[PDB]
RNA sequence: CGGUAAGGUGAUAUGAACCGUUAUAAC
RNA sequence: AAAGAACCCCGGCGAGGGGAGUGAAAA
RNA sequence: ACAGGUUAAUAUUCCUGUA
RNA sequence: CGUGAUGACGAGGCACUACGGUGCUGAAGCAA
């Protein structure tokens, strides 16, 4: 299996992806 | 004594034991393919709305899109894999990954290592000019969202791998061509249409129909294979009874032909793809040790006489680029495949034990299937080839699939159509286990 | 030096075989047909969602950049 | 050669492959 | 009329049995 | 038609060497 | 007795291995 001490469960990362999108999404377009 | 400190710090994926239900591993897999291309729609946060062309090389192995919050793709992870094979593979770190321990060192360790390429590749692909403006300051914060994209996805590799069917990967490369030809073909600056409209203006341009033929000859080649099946078997079994579904049996076949080789043959063109970037990146940015590339792409040095040749049409004024091209890939690919093999592959041991069975043995009743249970060597040996055979099988294959040269990327094609059906066959093998709920290692 | 002898001889027993492997249907009026329909299908979801979730905004970009 | 006909390839006998539905299925 | 008892449990992936359903009835 | 050799199971029967 | 046979086999070693076992090599090889 993993040595990785710590646990995430998909529903995270996941939302941290739609979390990247939004950013840059608006971060980039709707200029102004 | 391990990296263990930081490789324990590095994040997982919590694998419940709980009831997947195909339904879900389902809807889980499209949730992750959707953020995928969506990813691929959006751009970049850059001032510098110019950027040079695009590197048409990187894209298809790499699944990636430059330009976007994926402009990276699973070139890190390929790169990664790539080291390890070549570390782990000539020796140079003999290890025998039988214990969970190797075979999780291996693991956890690459796995650490794609996020350095994930940054590195980072750098180098700004360092190497995919985008023009230098701001070192702008350069700075691309590179960020850059490796980062790739990152996410590394994630959602896991997810899939761990949550749905077939693997990220797998499908983010079929994801990624089945797309570029959808809309190649079909899409806003569509060539079907280009070529439609270029028949209503009157000026036929077998030009913007061609590449669309292109693909569909190679689809038909590359086929080709997972059809030389080989009915055999069988043995003999027994068993009551019985009204209808009784009397003894036990399993079929063949099953297809060619796959095995999948994961080889992406990491020799990833290979390539990180020459040809590595060249570039080294060359705007220092001396020429690989090639002279100058605009854009290399035309001259290793880089040159390693760059695959396809896009639209074949390039015949360049005889001898062909054929170092060819002999250098194929070579790539044995390697490769031979640093599976040091590794794991398509295994008769494993194939020994579920080909011992299929009938009964049992008490109740004289059942056959002597089989077997001792007569495996006649799998290693017929085996070898099957997978294979190979880096000019496959990698020839894959090659001259450039040579015609074809939309999404001959090879590209290949891989999906093999990582396709290897996907419906997954979907398959759930259809199934869905149904008797223990029958998961036959 | 055997080595390569062998590796050569296995290219050739094998290349014996797959003349045995083939009356069926060479292989089959179904069979092969089966793989580029299952294969083309399965491309064919993969591309499609990835028309409908791209070029959909390309539109956008465009009218908006 | 005649009758007959949506059903058939005798039984334990399922399955498999096929033959027929209008005048060379089968009986 | 096979609807000849899916599925769950003890038991030696036994024997046998207890539930669960089929059935007008498993008296 | 002999002596070696060989199969999980055949043998002055199959392989080899020599009749 | 020659030849068959500078051939084979051959104690034992160098190898893998599932632990049924398997490859490379190889001394003496005569007389009463």
């Amino acid at each position: 299996e993993t040595f990785s001490k710590i646990r995430v469960k998909p529903e995270h990362v996941i939302g941290v992806t739609v979390a990247f999108v939004i950013i840059e999404a608006i971060l980039t377009y709707g200029r102004f | 004594k391990k990296l263990i400190p930081i490789l324990e710090k590095i994040p997982e994926v919590e694998l419940p034991v709980k009831e997947i239900t195909f339904k879900e591993k389902l809807k889980w897999t499209g949730i992750v393919l959707v953020l995928y291309f969506i990813m691929g729609c959006i751009d970049v946060y850059t001032a510098g709305a110019q950027i040079p062309a695009i590197f048409e090389f990187w894209q298809t192995i790499t699944a990636s899109r430059i330009g976007t919050l994926i402009t990276l793709g699973i070139g890190p992870i390929v790169t990664a894999g790539i080291i390890m094979q070549l570390l782990v593979g000539s020796g140079i770190i003999q290890m025998d990954l039988s214990i969970p321990e190797n075979r999780a060192l291996f693991q956890g360790c690459q796995k650490l290592l794609s996020i350095i390429m994930c940054f590195v590749e980072a750098v180098l692909f700004v360092g190497a000019g995919a985008f023009g403006i230098l701001t070192p300051l702008l350069a700075f914060l691309v590179i960020i969202q850059i490796a980062f994209g790739s990152i996410i996805l590394i994630y959602l590799d896991e997810i899939v791998s761990k949550y749905g069917i077939g693997s990220g990967i797998g499908l983010f490369i079929a994801a990624g061509v089945s797309q570029t030809i959808f809309v190649g073909a079909l899409g806003p600056e569509g060539y079907l249409w280009k070529f439609l409209n270029s028949l209503i203006q009157g000026v036929p341009n077998i030009e913007y129909i061609a590449p669309i033929i292109g693909t569909i000859i190679v689809f038909l080649m590359v086929v080709y294979a997972e059809c030389m099946r080989r009915r055999i078997v069988v043995n003999y079994a027994k068993r009551q009874q019985g009204r209808r579904v009784y009397a003894a049996q036990s399993t079929h076949l063949p099953l297809k032909v060619v796959y095995v080789s999948n994961i080889p043959v992406i990491l020799a063109a990833a290979l390539f793809a990180n020459i040809q970037l590595w060249g570039l990146a080294l060359y705007r940015m220092g001396i020429p040790i690989l090639g002279h590339y100058e605009g854009g792409r290399a035309v001259d040095g290793i880089a040159y006489y390693l760059s695959t040749p396809y896009g639209l049409s074949s390039v015949i004024s360049d005889p001898i680029h062909a054929i170092v091209y060819m002999i250098a890939m194929i070579i790539t690919c044995v390697m490769f495949g031979i640093f599976w093999v040091e590794t794991t592959g398509l295994d008769p041991k494993s194939m020994a034990k579920r080909i011992k069975k299929s009938g009964a043995f049992v008490p109740g009743i004289r059942p056959g299937e002597q089989t077997a249970k001792y007569i495996e060597h006649r799998l290693k040996r017929y085996i070898p080839p099957l997978t294979v055979m190979s880096s000019a099988f496959v990698g020839f294959l894959a090659t001259i699939a450039n040579f015609i040269g074809a939309l999404g990327g001959g090879t590209g094609v290949l891989l999906t159509v093999s990582i396709v059906y290897r996907m419906y066959e997954q979907l398959l093998r759930e259809k199934v286990s869905e149904l008797h709920p223990a029958i998961a290692k036959l | 030096t055997k080595g390569k002898a062998t590796v050569a001889f296995a290219r050739e027993a094998r290349t014996e075989v797959r003349k045995v492997i083939w009356p069926t249907r060479k292989p089959t009026k179904d069979e092969y047909l089966a793989v580029a329909k299952v294969t083309a299908l399965g491309i064919s979801l993969l591309g499609i969602i990835g028309y409908i979730i791209h070029v959909p905004a390309t539109y956008i970009k465009g009218i908006l950049k």
